[PDB]
């Protein structure tokens, strides 16, 4: 979720 | 450069960093309602899983009976993953930002707002040890022989063939003490400063792992992992 | 002791 999202986009 | 025979021969044993670090990201986007510090263990879990692979297919390592290979890699499997961190906050990390073996970097600022006592007594000792490195121009070829002086250790009992392990220390020790010689002759303090970073990433890893014990406890540590088996003994 | 590390040690 919160943190693997904030990964994948930048 | 100028690289010992031994040390190339240890060079060719690195594996290609971009399949390595692709793998444990499209993994962790199947595993997919996950945690923030979950989804650290599995991929530390699947760094253990890449640091065992390169050892399986290590030099002196192949030679091993699997039962003296599991005994190595018992005493210095959170040395391995701390060196291994380390080296990748000298090379890819900047000004305040841990680069992760996926290839992203967080803010330490996210890290430091976060995190409890313990994981930042760890989080800030890795730092000024990475900071120490830093300054020593720490690179690739005083990495690989680091990790093998680690894995390669004297203090492990029951060992088989306890002498192709004294073995190795020997000739890599004075592989990377004829690199300082040759690469940086007037930094004569460079091999001792490398030497003595060794003492250091072993405390880490005992203090790591001891931080892992204590959240398996709490019950933050997904069901089991190569990460727990090895924390077991 | 540890069947995983061992599975990944043979094959
Ligand atoms: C660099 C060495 C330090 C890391 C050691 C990690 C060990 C094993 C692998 C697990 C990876 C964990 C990832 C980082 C943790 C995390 O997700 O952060 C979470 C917060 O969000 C975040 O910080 C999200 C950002 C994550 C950044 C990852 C940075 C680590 C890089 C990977 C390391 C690889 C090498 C590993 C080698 C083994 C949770 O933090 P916390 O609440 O667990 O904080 C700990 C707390 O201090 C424990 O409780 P206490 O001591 O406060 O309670 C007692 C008190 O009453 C008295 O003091």
């Amino acid at each position: 979720n919160a943190l693997l999202r904030y990964l994948l986009d930048k | 450069a100028s690289i010992p025979h031994l040390i190339l021969e240890l060079l060719k044993c690195e594996p290609d960093e971009p399949q390595v670090q692709a793998k444990i990201m499209a993994y962790l986007q199947q595993e997919q309602k996950l945690s923030t510090f979950g989804l650290m263990c599995k991929m530390a879990d699947q760094t253990l899983f890449s640091i065992v692979e390169w050892a399986r297919s290590s030099i002196f390592f192949r030679e091993l009976k699997v039962d003296d290979q599991m005994k190595l890699l018992q005493n210095c499997w959170s040395e391995l993953l701390i060196l291994d961190h380390i080296y990748r906050q000298v090379v890819h990390g900047k000004e305040g930002s841990i680069f992760l073996v996926t290839g992203q970097q967080v803010d330490y600022s996210i890290i430091a707002s976060q995190a409890g006592a313990t994981l930042n007594n760890l989080m800030s000792h890795a730092q000024e040890l990475v900071a120490k490195l830093r300054s020593l121009q720490f690179d690739q070829r005083e990495f690989v022989c680091l990790k093998f002086l680690v894995l390669f250790s004297l203090d492990v009992k029951n060992l088989e063939n306890f002498q192709l392990v004294e073995g190795v220390q020997e000739q890599v020790n004075a592989a990377l003490l004829d690199y300082t010689m040759c690469n940086y002759p007037q930094q004569t303090e460079k091999f001792g400063q490398l030497l003595l970073r060794l003492p250091e990433i072993r405390a880490i890893s005992m203090q790591a792992e001891e931080y892992l014990y204590y959240k398996h406890l709490n019950g933050d540590v997904p069901y089991n992992n190569l990460l727990i088996e090895m924390l077991h003994a």
